[PDB]
């Protein structure tokens, strides 16, 4: 799962807990305010709103098979 | 695997 909380560490709640295996890396698209993550099990890059809504998946990346950080 | 080395 990928969890969100207040910067205080309270209000901890999952926001992405479906179709996930090894979500190694996280990133924020500061321009669009969108959370990006990446899987090492399914080998996919995904991005969504900060609430975990509007989930999208990027196209296949040729030789990416164990992405750690992004 | 996925462990840190
Ligand atoms: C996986 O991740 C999902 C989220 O993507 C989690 O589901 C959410 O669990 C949360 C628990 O903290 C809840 O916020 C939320 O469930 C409810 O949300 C309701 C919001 O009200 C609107 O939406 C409902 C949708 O069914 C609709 O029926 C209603 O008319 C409104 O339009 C709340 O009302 C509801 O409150 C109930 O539960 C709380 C306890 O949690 C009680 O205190 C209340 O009295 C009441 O009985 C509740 O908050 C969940 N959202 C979704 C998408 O279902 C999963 O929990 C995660 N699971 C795992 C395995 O990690
Ligand atoms: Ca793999």
């Amino acid at each position: 799962k990928i969890m969100r909380a207040w910067s205080d560490g309270s209000h901890l709640m999952p926001i992405v807990n479906t179709s996930l295996g090894w979500p190694n890396g996280l990133a924020i698209d500061w321009s669009a305010s969108r959370l990006y993550w990446v899987d090492a099990f399914f080998d996919k890059i995904e991005h969504s709103t900060l609430d975990g809504l509007d989930r999208k998946r990027l196209g296949h990346v040729d030789q990416m098979t164990h992405p750690f950080g992004l | 695997x996925n462990x840190x080395x």
